[PDB]
């Protein structure tokens, strides 16, 4: 006995490119035997932070779906990725539910997601009409209205383009470097399914 | 990178009086979700390692007497030592644990009379 | 009965390797992170890195990204340095400061969030480097 199909975690964690936080992607992991012990024992991950279900308990408890929400955020902003937190990333870009069951994986990515001259290809939303609901993948790009006067669809006074650039540099502190993130929000539903742990069969 | 420098480099404190140690951060350490100001205050005597006094902005850690006190929010914070009578001459360090790399302050020496 | 001790004073040549380390009671330091703090005799404190003791996930300051590697030993729960390319600026004391994790919500480790403050420190391990004795 053995696994039938290893889950595409390599496709997510080791992805060639990672999207901005305001347009965070979501890979619907489905119908596969997941090995989480390989992820936990890795020494690269600077933050695992499992919620609800303990990390070692994962390898014999299993669910209907697993969504690997992924984005890039500087290190000090990582704490906002959690239930009940508040902040620019929590309010305007990515809000986790107050009741949550996942594991916010992260790792340093200075050598990949940055270069000598810096990088401006990552964006984040700085203004919005109101707070996000949980898992609200809002990819709005319209000019934000900050007042009563109309903005005329163009930048100006009381009108700011909602997405600003992180703009990293290799000289930034370790807490300010680009840390990739993967969330792994588990789910149950009326339909049974078995995205589940390894066989563990010694024989 | 949460750079930091205390306003008072060194202060001469008359014995038994109250001395304040202002401590300014470059970026606000206040976190909106729980509203706890992330600073802690340390003191090291010569040779010995530093000892924490106040772990959040205000509340003092167990085992220390109630002589010390700290208050403030945002970026302006102060350590107020009251009735400086014992041999508490040392260098006082305030440091952020809001984000890495934990930039401690340059430290200020307190002198008696 | 002090419950945190270091490996004692060390001396090394420039370009050599140094293994300042501190062994501690594993009964309580499975669930506490542990940092490393530098101090030159004339300057203030400086930060070097954080080690989650069991897993060994590590983060280093940008100033020493390519000069230090830190290991573990789950049996003893002791942690080491590998500070290399030693120079006159490297003479300093090295405390393995502890942390207390505040939140009971999340399981697992987080080197960016659950650090909080330095509740306990080790005795100083003064490291000196010179051309000759
Ligand atoms: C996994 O299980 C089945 C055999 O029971 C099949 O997919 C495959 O042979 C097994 N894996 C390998 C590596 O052979
Ligand atoms: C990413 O690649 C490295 C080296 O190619 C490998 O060790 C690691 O297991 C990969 N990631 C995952 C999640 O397998």
């Amino acid at each position: 006995p053995n696994i039938t199909n290893l889950c595409p975690f390599g496709e997510v964690f080791n992805a060639t490119r990672f999207a901005s936080v305001y347009a965070w992607n979501r890979k619907r992991i489905s119908n596969c035997v997941a090995d989480y012990s390989v992820l936990y024992n890795s020494a690269s991950f600077s933050t695992f932070k499992c919620y609800g279900v303990s990390p070692t308990k994962l390898n014999d408890l299993c669910f209907t779906n697993v969504y690997a929400d992924s984005f890039v955020i500087r290190g000090d902003e990582v704490r906002q990725i959690a239930p009940g937190q508040t902040g620019k990333i929590a309010d305007y870009n990515y809000k986790l539910p107050d009741d949550f069951t996942g594991c916010v994986i992260a790792w340093n990515s200075n050598n990949l997601d940055s270069k000598v001259g810096g990088n401006y290809n990552y964006l984040y939303r700085l203004f919005r009409k109101s707070n996000l609901k949980p898992f609200e993948r809002d990819i709005s790009t319209e000019i934000y209205q900050a007042g009563s006067t109309p903005c005329n669809g163009v930048e100006g006074f009381n009108c700011y383009f909602p997405l600003q650039s992180y703009g990293f540099q290799p000289t930034n502190g370790v807490g300010y470097q680009p840390y990739r993130v993967v969330v792994l929000s588990f789910e149950l539903l009326h339909a049974p399914a078995t995205v589940c742990g390894p066989k563990k069969s010694t024989n | 990178d949460i750079v930091m420098t205390q306003s008072p480099d060194s202060l001469a404190v008359s014995l038994g009086e109250r001395a304040t140690i202002n401590c300014r951060s470059s970026q606000s350490v206040l976190y909106s979700s729980n509203n706890e100001n992330y600073l802690a205050w340390y003191q090291q005597k010569p040779g010995q390692p530093p000892k924490l006094l106040i772990y959040w902005a205000s509340t003092r850690e167990s085992g220390i007497p109630d002589r010390f006190s700290g208050s403030g929010s945002g970026t302006d914070f102060t350590l107020t030592i009251s009735r400086l009578q014992a041999e508490d001459v040392a260098v006082y360090y305030c440091q952020q644990y809001y984000s890495l790399p934990r930039t401690f302050g340059q430290g200020t020496k307190v002198e008696i009379k | 009965q002090v419950q945190l001790v270091q490996s004692g004073a060390e001396v090394k040549k420039p370009g050599a390797s140094v293994q300042v380390s501190c062994q501690a009671s594993a009964n309580t330091f499975t669930n506490h992170y542990i940092h490393w703090v530098r101090q030159a005799p004339g300057q203030g404190l400086e930060w070097m890195g954080i080690i989650y003791p069991t897993g060994g996930n590590t983060i280093y300051a940008q100033g020493f990204q390519g000069r230090v590697t830190m290991t573990r030993d789950t049996s003893l729960n002791t942690i080491y340095l590998e500070l290399s390319s030693l120079r006159s600026e490297d003479t300093a004391v090295y405390y393995c400061a502890r942390d207390v994790r505040v939140d009971d919500s999340w399981s697992g480790y987080d080197l960016l969030s659950g650090g909080t403050y330095f509740d306990y420190w080790g005795q100083g391990t003064l490291v000196t480097v010179s051309s000759a004795s």
